[PDB]
């Protein structure tokens, strides 16, 4: 045999994108959260 | 109602065929018979495909 | 094939099969192994190139057909079932070939010759049989 | 295990295992009546060997 | 039950086809295939115990041998005949059949 | 037909010369058994084992 | 104070049923496959 013909690692970029998801679906809206990100300086 | 089509779409999926093609020429015909009011009985066709 | 020990369930599969050429024909059992371990590798490039295996089974049952009616029209010649010493030396020889080199002129006479004297005088007869497998023996001496 | 499956056929009546073994048996017996005997047609012994 | 070697030439001269070594469970559906009653003395033994069969024939196998009972007016029975030429075509027919 | 050859020579050779012939029985029925045998091995997508 | 949401759980056993549902997929119908089972006979 030979080849590949399977591209199933593509299912890694729709994963990473789940994971991009949840963080933006919480504070989405009037009612979503107010996020905070710390540099440590 | 979804898992009531896997029937078809297994007999087709062994034999290499695309269980979506075969899908939609089913509802196709379905159509026609829903207009008239005779009984017409539609299934898939495993040897030809249609 | 009884004398090694077999490992993957699926090797017993072409042993079955091979058995079955000895038990009835008794001749043809190498011809069979080899022709079915080929179906393999000429199916292999199949999978590969995405054709199901469900067609590929399907092939093989409309190739089967098409071979056995060529058959017929491949006969040469016909045996008259004389058994006659001379007659029976061009069914031996290529038993006995393909096997020990050298050997197949001297045994071609011992073989046909004893075949010739448990066989009664009959022609056109099919109805009760003759020859059976016990009926030649073979003993060996230092 | 003997014969082929393409050969196999049906069978209208009983087959038994088996059967009585001598040479100048006919081959085809048309029209046959079939009679139950339990008696024993052989030769039989006393319980202790003699 | 068995055969003496002595009855094997006596049947030989009337063709008088003679078995051996039957079945208890087989012989209990025979009655309705046959419709002949089994017979315990030869002394009761009436004409209308026989039975009525087709054509009887045996096939010629060394290691085993068959006998048919079949070709008759009402059998009321029937039989399957599974055959294969390795182990698992045996189980794969037999599954076919029950299934059918 | 296929020659062995062993000493020399050019192309093939007629078979009939040497009256090396195949029976139709033995050919015939090596057909059938060949062709279930393959038929089976393809057809086998899963095999379960378990250890003795 | 111990007190939880009740967590979904559930999983492995549709994923076990999956696994399982592609045995016999490939199983049914005419033009399906023939599988070779054999455990210690």
């Amino acid at each position: 045999a030979e080849s590949l013909r399977r591209d199933a690692a593509l299912k890694v970029n729709v994963t990473s994108a789940e994971g991009l998801q949840s963080v933006l679906e919480t504070n989405l809206g009037p009612k979503g959260t107010l996020k905070m990100l710390v540099d440590g300086a | 109602a979804e898992a009531l089509l896997v029937i078809p779409k297994t007999l087709v999926k062994n034999s290499g065929f695309d269980p979506l093609d075969v899908l939609a020429m089913v509802e196709d015909e379905l159509d026609d018979a829903q207009d008239s009011d005779e009984t017409r009985y539609v299934g898939v066709d495993l040897n030809i495909g249609d | 094939l009884r004398e090694l020990d077999i490992v993957h369930p699926a090797v017993k599969v072409l042993v079955m099969a091979t058995e079955q050429q000895k038990i009835d024909m008794g001749d043809g059992t190498n011809l069979v192994m080899i022709l079915a371990g080929e179906l393999l590798n000429v199916s292999e490039k199949l999978i590969s190139m995405g054709l199901s295996a469900v067609e590929i089974i399907q092939g093989y049952n409309m190739a089967r057909k098409f071979t056995l009616k060529e058959l017929d029209e491949m006969v040469v010649g016909e045996i008259t079932d004389k058994n006659d010493k001379n007659e029976l030396l061009k069914m031996i020889k290529p038993v006995i070939s393909s096997k020990k080199y050298g050997s197949e002129d001297i045994l071609s006479e011992l073989v046909s010759e004893a075949v010739s004297h448990v066989l009664p005088v009959a022609q056109q007869a099919g109805e009760i049989p003759y020859f059976n497998v016990d009926s030649i023996r073979v003993v060996k001496i230092m | 295990q003997h014969l082929s499956p393409k050969d196999t056929t049906f069978i209208k009546g009983l087959v038994l295992d088996h059967g009585g073994r001598h040479p100048d048996m006919p081959t085809r017996v048309k029209n046959a009546y079939v009679l139950i005997l339990n008696v024993s047609l052989e030769y039989e012994k006393t319980e202790v060997n003699s | 039950k068995g055969i003496d070697p002595m009855s094997l030439d006596v049947f030989a001269k009337h063709n008088i086809l003679a078995l051996r070594r039957a079945k208890r469970r087989n012989m209990e559906r025979l009655q309705l295939v046959t419709g002949g009653e089994a017979q315990n003395s030869v002394e009761d033994l009436s004409p209308q115990i026989l039975g009525f069969s087709g054509l009887v024939y045996q096939e010629t196998i060394g290691e085993e041998k068959f006998t048919y009972v079949t070709e008759n007016t009402d059998p009321k029975s029937c039989t399957i005949l599974i055959k294969g030429s390795t182990h698992y075509a045996l189980a794969q027919t037999k599954d076919a059949v029950r299934d059918g | 037909g296929v020659d062995i050859d062993g000493e020399s020579d050019e192309g093939v050779k007629d078979i009939r010369e040497e009256n090396i012939y195949d029976m139709l029985a033995t050919k015939k029925f090596a057909i059938n058994v060949a062709t279930e045998a393959a038929t089976t091995v393809l057809s086998i997508d899963q095999i379960i084992m378990a250890k003795k």
